């Protein structure tokens, strides 16, 4: 077998590449879609909530870490909860040696060498899970990528998921508005996309959709059906 | 033989350079053999391409076969790995002899092939003390198309052997979109489409996935109703294509 | 046959450990060595032939002592027997520290044996691929053991291993006596050496050391060309 | 199909003209599978 | 190699159509072929 | 091919070469290109950092690292390799200033470095940096240095020096550059044109330019170019390109 | 493939490592032990000594403690260490809480061992399978089942080791509530399990019995010979 | 294949590296004991003496553990030193804890539990040592016990381990008069399986190694037969060979 | 037969680690050469340098180091095994120095290291360093020493040595100087090192291609040939 | 070639799937079928004896366990896994009630249980832990502050709130039945009545006594185990 420079990530391949490091990748893409915007004062998260049945609750994918920053989970349960668990750890050491918060680059600089030990040595498998954080400090607001190879990226906008190169391009072909926004318009600009990311028979209902949205006063606050029902009620029609 | 490919470089788009280079590598010299014995050197008796499967490599083999009405014989490389010991002198010199006396001809290597492991040093002994014992006018080329540059033999990209050499590149953007318009021609589809914006939605797509995009296009647009003069198909043709399985795969988050 | 040649903690079907026969293979590689017990005394003997005169023969010495009376030699590695010179000196000082006497040349050899067999315990670690002689006088008697890299440990009358150690063998034991004197016992050392040295030993191309009453000392040397000149 | 014909040949057996479900558990019992999981999994 | 320096010196000869071979032609086919040596 | 011996970092091959370091020499080759020219008193550097999507926002994954206060940090290959070394490497300038009581030297660090990286070379159990990675400081007792640091672990001194896919070509093109003489303001737009030329338009395209300096004109301190400096190098990188 | 790894799943959801040590216990020596209403009895299939081995040192049947006795089959010498720790551990629970230890207790201890030692790689699981029985300090029947996987379960008679399955069956077809009426009829019932696999009867057969709270003891070679003597009678009694 | 680290079940469930160990025994020394009415008694052979052996020793196979307890080794000699040096250890051990001599069964099986622990877990090759402890205590007066190298043991009043072990513990069953054997008796009886059981015509005191075990006035003395004493028995046994022979 | 060659810690059939002997291959793969030559009173090492172009910093090339203030050092092989060869041999010196109160001799710092090396190639913990090491030194009652390592650990003193791509020549050329039996006074002990390498390599090389490092009874101190001092010695010979 | 992804949990498939923790997804399947089924008046569980003896002990057999007396739980799985499973959230249950002095909410329960999995691919298990998957479904019900509660959780360490869940052999048919004959405002007597009637269903023998299992926590009561005659109560009306 020509592949077997793909069983660990101590492995490079003669083209100088970690596949099982790609592999990882690849996993986050096997997540539901989420998407997230970004005003001057204000960064939103929007996840597609996915359902085992319709008989039991949706799946989670905003977790909140700290009451100026979020995050939200694309990717396998386990690594996501572990690297929330440890942004929540770090937050408050934070808060309780510097009495200030994290500033976001931080937050996703010590997620990143965090995540940069299981692509490096033998042991524990990489966090096979994409993140988009969103959250404020002195500079504004923030959405930071952290994808599994460990590699962050600072975007006004990202889609990671399932689908998510529809949503990517309607942010990018939006592009032009999203600074300018204010709260409805953000939100109203992320549903779009989720909607995109979306298929025909399928639409933007109020179980399937969760709203995380942090400001320079508001903190970051999770919203769900019936907090997501304002935020739905201006919303337009699907453009099929 | 398949001696009809039926291609006039119109089917192949984005690799102008490499078709250039391979005209300039085989059909050229055989034209102006005389100005090659005027410098009193020999006519390359071979071509090799290497690049990522399904980049067109074998389409621009029958693109050179058709616009030189050259005889096409597609050598596998996978399948010569197996078959016993005995895929060296007895079907690689089969393949070879009897071509050339229907000699308008362009022999043809494919898939990189492994260029106890005895098996292919035998196959590519044969292989180079076969190829280097070579015609004089070289009526017969070969075409040795591979899939990747990691496993390279000195003895064969040598002079001779294999030294004209052609990199097949990943379609960039717009190589993407000639791909795409290319094999969509022959259905009646509208001007309302938009072939760049797909092109820009292709990243990581390598050839044939395009020609997967045009076909299951077409296959939803018989599925939305035979709803003809559609752009959505594409785009929903974008999404799926290989990955159209959907996992549905729970533990994730 | 072939999966358990691989690992030294997995059994062969049939028989035993493999790596610990090919570390033995290894040492039967090295340069030929030989030690013979005299009535009085023990005598071992090996050769330093190499190459490239340029090496400079005082620099190494394949005839060290571990303490007063006890001498060692052998017969494969270089560096696996310096680490096991080292290992011996440490042991026989810390028996001189706990017991405030001079060790005796038994438990030094129970105890080498014991630490090239730790080598042999898991995998990941190799057996030395070293056999080792020990020469030494104590209680009024001179013994000679031989330790394994197996860390078997047993003794010798009169051995030789290394390069053709077969036919060394045979020759001593168609050459020794129980009754031999340290003398002679050298002679016979130095024309075991010589019968497949393949190159005219000289004063520095063969190493020897002698151990007593007096002690063990390695000869100088001054008295290995004199030796050499009487046995001619 | 074998399930189906071997839950009748077992109600063939007992000499009764209807199969009954326990002809069909002893016939998926004897095609399909061709303690250990009944004393580790529960 | 060597050989192959040659012939592809000749071949570097009608890249720029000459019907015979100069010294940096030389130089750049043994560069060349040193780089596939590489 | 080298096939059951490039499996782990510390299995060497009948040739007598550890492929694993060759296969990260390869990924460093595989990706973008960074160069750095020390002037008369001082370092800059030039890095080609490619935008994948406009979404990204502009210092997006910021390759230019400041290791020291004093000493630069150009970088290419995997950028969370070169993270993880970038750490390693201001820890370790951070232990030489609390136990030394004074700035560490440019050698003296990559040299450190150097040596880490090499610890991650040897072993089974760990990878090699896939990242080549770029040093330099400025100091008015010591001068100014510049060092590239590659996976297999090498600590060489380099006038100025290049690594990326265009490491050949960017090599002859800097060769034609007469370099010790001017100072940074006559460096920074060759470092720009340089850099806008190596880059290939027709594939891999979307790239965009920065560049970072240290030296007396910032009283020996490793920042990055200032916007005024950085756009008149744009501007002259243009006029130069044609 | 999947068999070879302790801690690895099969496709199909096995532990086979697991299931194989399991499976080893079958290689054993049948065991078999009932609870009554005042009694319980463990009787094993005794190897017959050729001609010098020592029974004194052969021991199937042990005490962990004065209100436990328990029957392994499968490995002697991982049975050896598990006996050791159980009653190691009997004495440390009766040093901590100073009351003598349930059969739950010792039976969870024994179980949890085994599954301890059935997690992770570098350590085989114990290839035993244990019939923990004894008296809570109460004065209630209890036995218990422990399987080389870890796990453990209540019998009211139950077999191990080489044609525990016939046992079973017979223990089915014959156990009942009067069968346990008295201690003589549960001493019937599981000679007669025995006989069942074990026909040669008299020897190779070794039964250990236990009332209520008297320091069990092992039924000695004098009664043995008895009671199947009174087996017998009654076998020909009612036929 | 199931032949991997010995911390692996085959699926009938056999250990096929403790297997193994059991069968390695086979290539080593042959050694037996003999439980006599007033005495115990440990035969070995020296399968290894070539010409130029000190024999600067006090016995190879059979090694004395404590003042009451003495035991012959085969198997690997790595091993055996091991096995030797914790017996002793334990030993030790128990008598500072107790102030009392370790019985044999207790010391035996701490020493099988040794063996199995290194056959349990850890991956490491199991000890391929099978020993036989000859001892006395005031619980069971003379005992012998034979080891084995997956950890198990077994009360013996005669057994045979090494080479050509089955057919020497099959005569030596066929031929034991269990609870009527003095020393004497047990003497020439082990002479004799050493007879049957090695490959020569007539065997030498040289190969043969025998060490006694005997209770006497309050304490017991564990001495091994002296090069006379084992000659002469040799010699009285061939003489009694030669009356038999002669009176058939 | 074959097979073996895969870890360090695996005997091959009739006990050869081939794994040692690969990274004695892997010394030569440096592509350099050095040699070593000792006399009454002094002792030379010389190596070849390659520059691949004008672009590196000439002055920080140097393939030989500084051990000790008194104690010299060259190396041939992989550069990065070099140097962490030199550190840890630089440490060990000082280490030494601490513990016994005087300077390490070069044989005892050659057996050191070499003991380092056995113990990595006794263990399959370790890469065994595959790079060679030459030491020069002066000491009392004994004079000048030269002292070869390498990753097999085994060491040994040399009259005169070498290491790279021409072991063979070159030890053969010193081999042929050696038996003349002549004093080598200084002067004549560098002539013959650099014959020693122009021979080998053919080349006649300018003295820009070479650093040279001496130690000498009156000059312990080991003082690297500058290029004013290489210009004169070779050139000199090159005249005479 | 799945088969080098197979060996081991920390190896990414092409997929980017856990294969290892699929297989112990698929491990369930080897269990007796739990149903759950949440409701307004509170939560019902109902599991499949699976009796392999007459002679065994039911009481052995512990499909449905206490964790605390406001909790209840049900399994699918290896009996030693979850038996550590059930120990680690009765401990962490009383961890709580020591540290906050609080009933802890089911929610919390089945959070820290999953924290306890999850656990396979990670570095703390130096002093012993799991290093495979566990391979035991887990099926918490209760009632809490939010009023009564019911969660799964996945032996991957993922949870959800369920208002009616079925694992084991049988997941796939008892989920498919109580998507339709699951209603929200159900009473406690017709959801037990339902479970009941989805277990006969899919049971492969008869109800009886001895063939399941019955649990049920309500606001007023603490956790209730059926005891026989509840069974053969409610057993009578189906
Ligand atoms: N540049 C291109 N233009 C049009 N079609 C292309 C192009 N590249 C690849 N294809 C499509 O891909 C297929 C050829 O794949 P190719 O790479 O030649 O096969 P292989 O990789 O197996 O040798 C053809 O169906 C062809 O239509």
């Amino acid at each position: 077998f020509r592949n077997q420079y793909d069983n660990d990530v101590t492995v490079w391949s003669p083209q100088g590449r970690i596949h099982q490091i790609e592999y990882a990748m690849e996993a986050v893409k096997q997540g539901s879609a989420t998407v997230g915007l970004k005003s001057k004062t204000h960064a939103v998260l929007v996840a597609l909530k996915r359902a085992q049945s319709e008989l039991a609750a949706h799946q989670k994918k905003i977790l909140h870490v700290d009451n100026h920053i979020g995050i939200s989970i694309a990717g396998l349960t386990a690594d996501a909860r572990l690297l929330c668990n440890f942004m929540r750890q770090e937050c408050l050491d934070s808060r309780f040696v510097f009495d200030r918060p994290l500033p976001v680059s931080r937050l996703v600089s010590l997620i990143g060498s965090k995540t940069q030990i299981p692509t490096q040595r033998y042991g524990r498998r990489p966090y096979g899970v994409g993140l988009l954080i969103a959250g404020y400090d002195d500079m504004g607001p923030h959405i930071f990528q952290t994808c599994p190879s460990a590699n962050y990226f600072d975007c006004r906008a990202m889609s990671i998921g399932a689908r998510s190169q529809s949503a990517r391009t309607y942010l990018e072909r939006h592009m032009s508005e999203f600074m300018e926004c204010n709260l409805n318009e953000l939100v109203k600009h992320g549903l779009r996309a989720l909607r995109e990311t979306l298929p025909a028979e399928q639409d933007l209902t109020t179980k399937n959709v969760s709203i995380g949205i942090v400001g320079k006063d508001l903190e970051f606050t999770i919203y769900d059906d019936d907090d997501v029902s304002p935020f739905l009620e201006g919303l337009e029609e699907r453009p099929q | 033989v398949d001696e009809r490919p039926t291609e006039q470089y119109s089917d192949i788009g984005g690799l102008d350079k490499q078709i250039q280079e391979l005209v300039e590598a085989i059909v050229l010299p055989m034209n102006h053999k005389e100005k090659f014995e005027n410098l009193g050197i020999q006519p390359p008796k071979g071509v090799l391409m290497y690049g990522p499967p399904g980049t067109g490599k074998t389409l621009l083999a029958r693109a050179c076969a058709a616009q030189t009405k050259a005889t096409f014989l597609k050598l596998a490389g996978p399948q010569l790995v197996q078959m016993f010991i005995g895929d060296g002198a007895k079907l690689v010199r089969d393949a070879f002899a009897l071509a050339k006396e229907k000699a308008p001809s362009i022999i043809f290597i494919d898939e990189l092939d492994a260029i106890g492991d005895r098996e292919v040093q035998r196959t590519m002994l044969e292989l180079l003390n076969q190829l280097d014992g070579f015609q004089p006018n070289t009526q017969v080329k070969v075409i040795a198309a591979t899939n990747r540059v990691d496993i390279l033999d000195p003895a064969l990209l040598r002079s001779g052997r294999l030294d004209r050499k052609i990199e097949f590149p990943m379609p960039n953007e717009e190589a993407r979109a000639r791909i795409m318009q290319i094999h969509s021609r022959k259905m009646n589809v509208s001007p309302d489409v938009n072939y760049e914006e797909l092109a820009r939605c292709t990243d990581d797509f390598n050839g044939a996935q395009c020609k997967a995009v045009c076909v299951e296009a077409g296959m939803i647009a018989l599925r939305r109703g035979a709803t003809e003069l559609t752009h959505e198909d594409y785009m929903e043709g974008i999404l799926e294509v290989q990955a159209k399985k959907k996992a549905n795969l729970q533990y994730y988050a | 046959e072939r999966g358990y040649s691989f690992s030294l903690t997995t059994f062969s079907p049939s028989g035993k450990l493999v790596q610990i026969e090919y570390a033995l293979a290894a040492v039967a590689g090295g340069a030929p060595s030989v030690g013979i017990k005299a009535a009085n005394g023990v005598v071992l003997a090996t050769e330093k032939k190499q190459k490239s005169i340029l090496y400079d023969e005082r620099s190494v010495h394949k005839v060290e002592p571990i303490t007063k009376h006890i001498g060692l030699v052998y017969s494969g590695m270089g560096p696996d027997y310096r680490v096991l010179v080292h290992r011996a000196r440490k042991l026989a000082q810390q028996y001189y520290l706990v017991y405030q006497e001079p060790i005796p040349t038994a438990q030094l050899v129970q105890r080498v044996a014991s630490v090239m067999q730790e080598y042999t315990q898991s995998g990941g670690v190799r057996p030395f691929g070293v056999s080792l002689l020990i020469c030494g006088w104590n209680e009024g008697r001179p013994y000679l053991f031989q330790s394994d890299p197996s860390g078997a440990y047993f003794a010798w009358k009169a051995t030789a291993m290394g390069k053709n150690y077969v036919n060394g063998k045979t020759f001593l034991e168609k050459r020794y006596n129980e009754d031999l004197e340290l003398e002679d016992a050298i002679h016979t050392a130095i024309l075991t050496l010589k019968e497949s040295f393949e190159g005219q030993m000289t004063e520095d191309n063969i190493e020897v050391g002698i151990c007593n009453e007096a002690g063990f000392r390695r000869l100088t040397p001054t008295e290995v060309k004199d030796y050499l000149a009487a046995i001619a | 199909r074998s399930v189906c014909t071997e839950a009748g040949m077992f109600a063939i057996r007992a000499r009764r003209k209807i199969a009954t479900e326990k002809d069909f558990l002893e016939a998926v019992n004897k095609v399909i599978k061709s303690t250990p999981r009944y004393m580790t999994y529960n | 190699d060597l050989r192959n320096v040659c012939t592809e010196a000749g071949m570097f000869a009608i890249r720029a159509d000459h019907d015979f071979v100069v010294q940096e032609d030389f130089m750049k086919a043994v560069r060349k072929v040193a780089d596939s040596k590489k | 091919i080298g096939t059951g011996y490039d499996l782990s970092a510390s299995t060497f091959s009948p040739d007598g070469r550890v492929f694993q370091v060759e296969y990260a020499m390869k990924a460093v080759e595989n990706s973008s290109t960074a160069i750095g020219i020390r002037c008369k008193d001082g370092v800059v550097f030039g890095v080609e950092k490619l935008v994948l999507s406009k979404l990204y926002e502009e210092g997006s994954n910021k390759r230019l690292f400041n290791v020291d206060r004093h000493v630069g940090m150009a970088v290419a290959g995997l950028l969370a390799d070169a993270r993880s070394l970038a750490d390693i490497a201001r820890e370790e300038a951070s232990n030489f200033r609390s136990n030394f009581g004074y700035n560490i030297p440019l050698k003296h660090l990559a040299d450190r470095v150097a040596m880490y990286v090499h610890a991650y070379t040897l072993y089974s159990a760990v990878r090699p940096f896939g990242c080549s990675f770029m040093l330099g400081s400025y100091s008015v007792n010591d001068g100014a240095q510049l060092y590239m640091i590659d996976p297999s672990g090498v600590s060489y001194g380099y006038w100025g020096c290049a690594i990326g896919k265009a490491r050949q070509a960017a090599k002859t093109e800097i060769e034609k550059l007469q370099m010790k003489e001017m100072t940074c303001r006559d460096i920074v737009k060759e470092v720009a044109k340089i850099i806008y030329i190596v880059h290939d338009e027709v594939k891999d395209k979307a790239f965009e330019l920065e560049l970072s300096w240290v030296g007396e004109l910032t009283n020996g301190r490793h920042e990055i170019v200032p916007k005024d400096i950085r756009e008149e190098a744009e501007k002259y990188a243009k006029e130069s390109l044609k | 493939s999947y068999d070879r790894a302790i801690t690895v799943f099969s496709p199909d959801g096995h532990l086979f490592q697991v299931e194989y040590a399991q499976e080893a216990v079958k290689k054993g020596s049948t065991a078999v032990g009932v609870r009554g209403r005042d009694i319980v009895v463990l009787g094993v299939e005794k190897k017959s000594v050729a001609k010098l081995q020592d029974e004194r040192t052969v021991r199937k049947i042990c005490a962990l403690d004065d209100n436990v006795c328990m029957a392994f089959a499968g490995l002697t010498a991982d049975a050896r260490i598990v006996i050791n720790r159980a009653r190691v551990e009997c004495q440390s629970h009766r040093l901590t809480v100073e009351d003598p230890v349930t059969v739950e207790y010792i039976t969870r201890y024994i179980a949890s061992l085994k599954q301890r030692y059935t997690q992770s790689n570098g350590r085989r699981p114990f290839g035993i399978s244990a019939l923990i029985v004894g008296f809570d300090f109460d004065g209630t029947p209890r036995l218990y089942q422990t399987d080389p996987s870890g796990t453990y379960h209540a019998w009211k008679a139950n077999a191990i080791g080489r044609g525990a399955k016939s046992v079973r069956e017979f223990l089915e077809k014959n156990y009942t509530d009067e069968a346990i009426e008295t201690d003589d009829l549960t001493i019937k019932l599981v000679i007669k399990a025995l006989l069942e696999v074990v026909q040669s009867g008299g020897k190779n057969i070794e039964l250990a019995v236990m009332r209520r709270d008297q320091s069990l003891k092992i039924l000695n070679p004098e009664e043995i010979e008895k009671y199947v003597a009174e087996i017998e009678k009654e076998k020909e009694e009612n036929e | 294949r199931y032949d991997s680290r010995t911390t692996i079940f085959s699926p009938e469930g056999r250990l096929y590296q403790v297997e193994y160990a059991m069968e390695a025994i086979g290539h080593a020394g042959t050694c037996l004991g003999i439980l006599a009415n007033d005495g115990v008694l440990l035969a070995a052979e020296r399968r290894n003496i070539h010409k130029l052996l000190d024999e600067v020793f006090f016995s190879e196979k059979i090694y004395k553990l404590n003042e009451d307890m003495a035991c012959s080794v085969a198997g690997i000699t790595s091993d055996a030193n091991v096995l030797t040096n914790e017996l002793r250890l334990i030993a030790q051990r128990y008598l500072l804890q107790y102030q009392e001599p370790i019985p044999c069964e207790q010391l035996v099986t701490a020493l099988c539990d040794i063996k199995q622990a290194y056959t349990q877990f850890g991956g490491k090759r199991p000890f391929g040592v099978s020993l036989l402890y000859i001892g006395w205590d005031k619980h069971y007066g003379f005992q012998l016990y034979q080891s084995d190298p997956s950890g198990n043991y077994g009360g013996w009043k005669a057994t045979c381990i090494g080479n050509n072990s089955a057919a020497a513990v099959s005569m030596l069953k066929q031929d034991y008069k269990e609870g009527e054997m003095t020393l004497k008796s047990a003497l020439a009886l082990a002479i004799k399986v050493l007879n049957k059981t090695m490959d020569v015509s007539k065997l030498s005191a040289e190969k043969v190694e025998i060490a006694t075990l005997t209770r006497e006035n309050g304490k017991t003395v564990i001495r091994v037969l002296k090069q006379k004493e084992v000659e002469q028995l040799i010699k009285k046994h061939e003489e009694e060979e030669a009356k038999a022979e002669r009176e058939k | 037969s074959a097979g073996f060659d895969r870890h360090i810690t695996i005997f091959s059939p009739e006990g050869r680690l081939y794994q040692v002997e690969y990274a004695f291959k892997a010394i030569n793969q440096g592509g350099l050469t050095s040699v070593a030559v000792r006399g009454k009173d002094c002792a030379v090492i010389v190596t070849q340098k390659k520059v691949p172009d004008k672009l590196l910093d000439s002055s920080t090339v140097t393939h030989l180091f500084k051990i000790t203030e008194n104690i010299g050092c060259v190396m041939t092989g992989m550069t990065a095994d070099s140097r962490s060869q030199v550190q840890r041999a630089r440490y060990e010196a000082a280490n030494w120095k601490y513990k016994y109160g005087y300077e390490i001799p070069v044989d005892m710092l050659c057996k050191r290291i070499a003991d380092i090396s056995q113990v990595y190639t006794q263990n399959a913990e370790m890469r065994p360093l595959g790079c060679c090491m030459i030491l020069i030194g002066i000491d009392e009652e004994q004079g000048p020493q030269v002292y070869k390592c390498d990753p097999a650990g085994y060491y040994c003193g040399f009259k005169a040595t070498a290491a790279g791509v021409k072991q063979t020549e070159s030890t053969s050329f010193l081999e042929k100087k050696v038996k003349k039996k002549f004093d080598w006074t200084f002067e004549q002990t560098v002539e013959t090192a650099i014959t020693c390498l122009s021979t080998v390599l053919s080349i006649d090389f300018k003295p820009s291609e070479i650093e040279v490092g001496v130690v000498t009874v009156e000059n312990p101190k080991f003082r690297i040939l500058t290029e004013a001092e290489i210009d004169a010695h070779l050139v000199a010979l090159a005249e005479r | 070639t799945r088969s080098e992804y197979d060996r081991g949990v920390n190896t990414f498939s092409p997929e980017g799937r856990l294969f290892q923790v699929e297989y112990a997804i698929e491990a369930i399947k080897l269990g007796s079928t739990a149903i759950g089924i949440q409701t307004s008046e509170g939560v019902c569980l109902a599991v499949e004896k699976r009796i392999t003896s007459p002679l065994m002990e039911p009481s052995s057999i512990e499909k449905i366990v206490e964790i605390d007396a406001h909790i209840g739980c049900a399994m699918s799985g290896l009996i030693a896994d979850a038996k550590t499973l059930i120990d680690k959230a009765r401990v962490e249950t009383q961890n709580h009630w020591f540290t906050y002095n609080e009933t802890m909410t089911v929610e919390s329960v089945t959070q820290a249980v999953s924290n306890l999995a999850l656990q396979f691919g990670e570095e703390d298990a130096d002093p012993g832990a799991m290093s495979r998957p566990f391979g035991v479904a887990l099926l918490f019900g209760g009632v809490d502050e939010k009023g009564p509660q019911l969660f799964h959780m996945d032996p991957s360490g993922t949870f959800v709130q369920c208002d009616a869940r079925a694992i084991g052999s049988a997941s796939e048919g008892a989920q498919s039945s109580l998507q339709e004959v699951y209603h929200k405002s159900m009473t406690l007597k017709e959801a037990i009545k339902s479970s009941l009637i989805i277990l006969k269903q899919v049971m492969e023998e008869k109800l009886n006594a001895t063939n399941i299992e019955l649990a049920t926590v309500q606001p007023g009561q603490n956790f209730h185990m059926f005891t026989k005659e509840e069974l053969e109560e409610v057993i009578k009306d189906i």
